[PDB]
């Protein structure tokens, strides 16, 4: 079946299109240049990486308590 | 001289604004009813279900009984608010 | 048989209780009971969608006919009433379009009135006055 | 399911917090075991929360039997004469206390579908809506196409 | 009316930032302030960690730039020392 | 074949007019951006579906804050046509310590660092 | 038609739109399409596109 | 407000008896008037289980008016249920035969598809 | 610029004159004044208001009841100021705030009467030829208020 496009459907584009022009226009302007950026970020990034690590490395077995394997005697806890 | 609405019907409403203009207020007292437009008071199955169709404006269908099924279905004790 | 089901009367009947208003032999017969059961529950959970969006159709209905009634068609009414900086939703407008008639009104008049602004603020391109009811209060 | 349910309009038992608040829970009745596993929870909730419970609650009776039985039981009678009977079960302290402290809360209407979640009894104030209102009378009341 | 909202400088949704939703809804009768919305404490804390971020990435970026400069001038300074003799 | 897309720069450079019509100067340009997802990573490729997920918009119409720097646009650039980009602009200063909990984004892409609810 | 491309009231061209991916359309153009600037479709000319 | 119950619900849901004049109005404005009112979506108290549908009378349905050349080009089909019981006439050939048979056929057209209909 | 008179000619809707804001002004003073009479005299009767409370406007009244579907961290009895009052409406006036009435305008007044669950809800999912059915049963908290009074000051 043939399909037709409504003025609905050209006013929707046209929508997007005026967004995305602006778009261009802001990503017109760096603040910084490439030389500028280059290594300002290192130290946190590293940094963020090393926090990956340790919880990465921290992995073991949870601590055993002795109060825990005694309190399974309350199952049979009783009144006088 | 200037209405937003014709103020005949149901209400007069007189739309206002607070000095602050944070409050709109609205006054719209009842209209009444003048006296003038009033008016002084004065002074068989098939053919069975024909006449109650014209009577009400309804078709036939309605007047035709329903079986045991859906008799005994509807709630005799139904809620009722207010 | 060292194991058995001595319990699979109650297992029946958990379905069967959602079943009994059913009519034919789905109320009565598990086999058939189990299919149309789940069917029942299934559409019970989408329905709260429909719920939702059915209430809001009934009220905008109700809202058009009563905006109708002073001559406003809908979409004037809403509109104008969010330039006016009130925050009536249409559950409430509706409620009030039924129960408040006299409120409705004011509403509507309050609606066509910042419409008239609108239309003489647009005609009077450039350097005018801002309409009285047209001006907004600023919250920071 | 709705259609397979009874339901019930929003409402109070006597106007409830009109003039003043009165407590719908009445009487309360649990049922513990001094030997079982099952009424452990209850028991150490009888030790602890119930004297406190009491306190709070002046107007509800409690009542504590302490029988032999499987299962420890609270029965929650109120005041229009609904009764519930829930299972305490294997169930701790904590929750217990949560579940006693629902029943307090909690009226004796029916946790059945509630129709509207709101209830007036006096709906409209400038008068409801009739085909009449927002239509304008005319002169002698002549109906259209009417002569005299 | 979402666009008309945006000329206003409002959130296009009511239900957005604006005192409608981010005020108290009750308080005690007495005159307490009620204990604070769930919501509405999501919301300071989401708020909270946005700024955070926004001085954050100023920062850096103000820092990349002092560092670039100071880098610059080293370059400079070492040419013309290297002149010598 | 369908293939990943190579932008030329020229689109990239911002016209006279085009400074008339947005509000900004090549000169001083802003510092940060303010970027929305508007559109879904559905019936789109891998790469700008992953691009979305490390700028941190895998949720729509919630604003991030990004570094308006070449390495960040780079990576815009690819997702462009999903995204509304704007300026973070502050009519104060950025929040200091004391009004940092008190903040908030208004539409128009300003922070402030002062929000009372009370009208002016 | 170099004076209707000129003089066209349109703000968008398919030559813009095409060239930038303004919509992500290079997903459902020819790369083609680029050169061809919407001008040709298949064996078909049309003369009454800028 | 301050009726007693019964005729307070009595006046909400009263029917309504209208007039129309169909002298020189298209068949279609006509009924799309019509249908609002006979549905009861005029009513804010609408409901479609509510069957709370209003009296419309329409006169003068002979002086009915079509934009352009809807006389001759509008076709009304109808098929009794027998082989080679298909009939086609034009609207001005309907309209000689029976004068409210195109306003009734364009009302029953815009009213909705249901039991509640009829 | 004049044009004869045709059916094109001229808008089909018809011209509206706005009255003169100095006018206007006066006028609204005098409005307000005479509703704030009202007010100071008590010639109202039963008042309505729209309150938004937990995230729905509602429509309440004196010794009206409402269902809210949470918990609200209030003892039974506890009388509470619902805050957030959008209209305030008598059989003769009516009081609508932009978006919300001053504090000093309007009270209205609710108690905490009942904390329940909710009858249970099915959540249920079914996929044919999937071997995949799910079932959940739900229960929200509730929360019953009655609206106490509704009190309006001569504050305009």
């Amino acid at each position: 079946r043939p399909r037709f496009v409504s003025l609905r459907a050209k006013q929707n584009m046209i929508r997007r299109l005026e967004i995305e022009a602006e778009n261009h226009y802001w990503l017109s302007m760096p603040y910084m240049t490439r030389e500028q950026e280059r290594g300002h970020a290192a130290v946190r990034r590293r940094e963020a990486f090393e926090a990956i690590k340790a919880a990465a490395t921290s992995k073991f077995p949870p601590h055993r308590f002795i109060a825990d394997q005694l309190d399974h005697l309350n199952v049979t806890k009783k009144w006088s | 001289t200037y209405s937003p609405l014709p103020d005949d019907y149901n209400c007069n409403v007189e739309l206002a604004l607070t000095s602050d203009g944070r409050t709109i207020v609205c006054y719209h007292p009842s209209v009444d009813i003048p006296y003038e437009h009033t008016k002084p008071i004065p002074r068989e199955e098939g053919p069975m279900i024909e006449q109650l169709s014209k009577m009400f404006f309804t078709t036939k269908h309605r007047w035709y009984p329903h079986g045991r099924y859906h008799r005994c279905r509807k709630n005799l004790n139904p809620p009722k608010d207010r | 048989l060292r194991n058995r089901v001595t319990d699979r009367y109650f297992r029946i009947q958990e379905v069967l209780k959602h079943a009994r208003h059913f009519r034919g032999r789905k109320n009565r017969c598990y086999r058939l009971a189990v299919r149309t059961v789940i069917r029942a529950f299934v559409k019970c959970t989408k329905a709260r969608y429909l719920k939702k969006k059915n209430m809001r159709t009934l009220w905008i209905n109700r809202i058009t006919a009563a905006s109708q009634e002073h001559g406003l068609k809908y979409p004037a009414l809403i509109g104008n009433l969010v330039k006016c900086q009130v925050e009536l939703n249409r559950k409430v407008l509706a409620d009030l379009a039924i129960y408040e008639p006299k409120t409705f009104k004011s509403l509507a008049a309050l609606a066509s009135r910042r419409r008239h602004e609108g239309f003489a603020a647009a005609l009077g391109d450039g350097k005018e006055p801002e309409g009285i009811f047209s001006r907004v209060v600023q919250y920071h | 399911t709705a259609r397979g349910t009874p339901s019930r309009f929003l409402a109070s038992v006597l106007h409830n917090g009109l003039g003043r608040y009165v407590q719908q829970l009445q009487r309360l009745s649990f049922s513990v075991s001094r030997d079982g596993a099952s009424s452990r929870g209850a028991r150490e909730f009888v030790e602890r929360e119930v004297i406190d419970f009491a306190r709070r609650n002046p107007g509800v009776v409690i009542y504590v039997n302490s029988r032999p039985c499987c299962v420890p039981r609270v029965v929650a009678e109120y005041l229009n004469g609904a009764v519930r009977e829930e299972s305490i079960h294997c169930k701790s302290v904590e929750e217990i206390s949560t579940l006693v402290q629902k029943l307090a809360d909690q009226s004796g209407l029916d946790v059945i579908r509630i129709r509207k979640p709101f209830h007036t009894d006096n709906p409209s104030i400038q008068g409801q809506w009739h085909p009449f209102t927002n239509k304008p009378t005319t002169f002698r009341g002549l109906r259209p196409r009417e002569v005299q | 009316g979402g666009q008309w909202r945006l000329q206003q400088g409002l959130a296009a949704n009511p239900s957005g930032y604006g005192p409608l939703t981010e005020l108290p809804d009750w308080s005690y009768a007495d005159g307490r302030p009620a204990p604070p919305m769930k919501g509405q404490l999501r919301r300071k804390a989401e708020r909270e960690t946005f700024a955070r971020r926004v001085v954050l990435l100023s920062q850096e970026m103000d820092a990349g730039l002092q560092a670039w400069q100071l880098r610059q001038q080293k370059l400079q300074e070492e040419q013309r020392k290297q002149e010598n003799a | 074949k369908f293939t990943r897309s190579r932008i030329p720069e020229k689109v990239f450079q911002a016209s006279p007019e085009d400074h008339e019509k947005y509000g900004g100067d090549p000169q001083n340009p802003h510092k940060l951006h303010i970027v929305t997802r508007i559109k879904s990573t559905r019936r789109r490729p891998y790469w700008e579906k992953d691009i979305i997920k490390m700028l941190g918009l895998e949720k729509a119409h919630t604003p991030q804050v990004h570094k308006n720097i070449p390495s960040v646009n780079a990576k815009l650039k690819v997702v462009k046509h999903l995204i509304r980009i704007k300026p973070l602009k502050l009519p104060q200063g950025l929040p200091a310590e004391e009004n940092m909990s008190n903040t908030c984004l208004k539409s128009t892409g300003e922070l402030v660092v002062q929000w009372h609810l009370k009208p002016v | 038609q170099e004076e209707r491309e000129r003089n066209n009231q349109n703000p968008w061209t398919f030559e813009r739109i095409a060239t930038a991916n303004m919509l992500g359309i290079r997903k459902v153009l020819s790369p083609y399409d680029l050169t061809h600037k919407g001008k040709y479709w298949g064996k078909f000319y049309m003369p009454k596109r800028v | 407000s301050s009726f007693s119950r019964a005729p307070q619900q009595w006046a909400t849901f009263a029917r309504i008896w209208y007039l129309l004049d169909g002298k020189m109005q298209p068949p279609g404005k006509l009924a799309a008037m019509a249908s609002i009112r006979l549905q009861g979506l005029h009513k804010p108290v609408y409901h479609a289980l509510s069957d709370c549908g209003d009296h419309v009378v329409i006169m003068n349905t002979r002086h009915i008016a079509f934009s352009g050349n809807k006389w001759e080009q509008k076709v009304y089909s109808s098929h009794t249920g027998y082989p080679g019981g298909f009939r086609q006439v034009t609207a001005a050939q309907l309209h000689l035969r029976d004068p409210v048979a195109i306003v009734k056929l364009a009302i029953y057209g815009m009213l909705p598809k249901n039991l509640h209909r009829r | 610029g004049y044009v004869p008179k045709t059916s094109l000619s001229s808008p089909p809707w018809p011209e509206v004159v706005l009255p003169d804001p100095v006018e206007e002004t006066r006028h609204h003073a005098e409005v307000v004044k005479k509703v704030n009479e009202m007010i100071v005299t008590g010639q109202y009767g039963r008042l309505f208001a729209v309150v938004h409370f937990a995230s729905r406007q509602w429509k309440v009244t004196s010794e009206d009841l409402i269902l809210i579907g949470n918990e609200l961290d209030l003892a039974c009895g506890e009388r509470i100021r619902l805050e957030k009052v959008l209209l305030v409406g008598a059989d003769n006036f009516t009081l609508l705030g932009k978006p919300l009435l001053g504090k000093d305008l309007v009270r209205v007044e609710a108690t905490v009467i009942e904390k329940t669950e909710s009858w249970p809800r099915i959540i249920m999912r079914f996929r044919k030829r999937k071997n995949f059915k799910k079932k959940r049963i739900v229960t929200t908290p509730q929360t019953v208020l009655r609206i106490n009074s509704i009190e309006i000051a001569p504050c305009l």
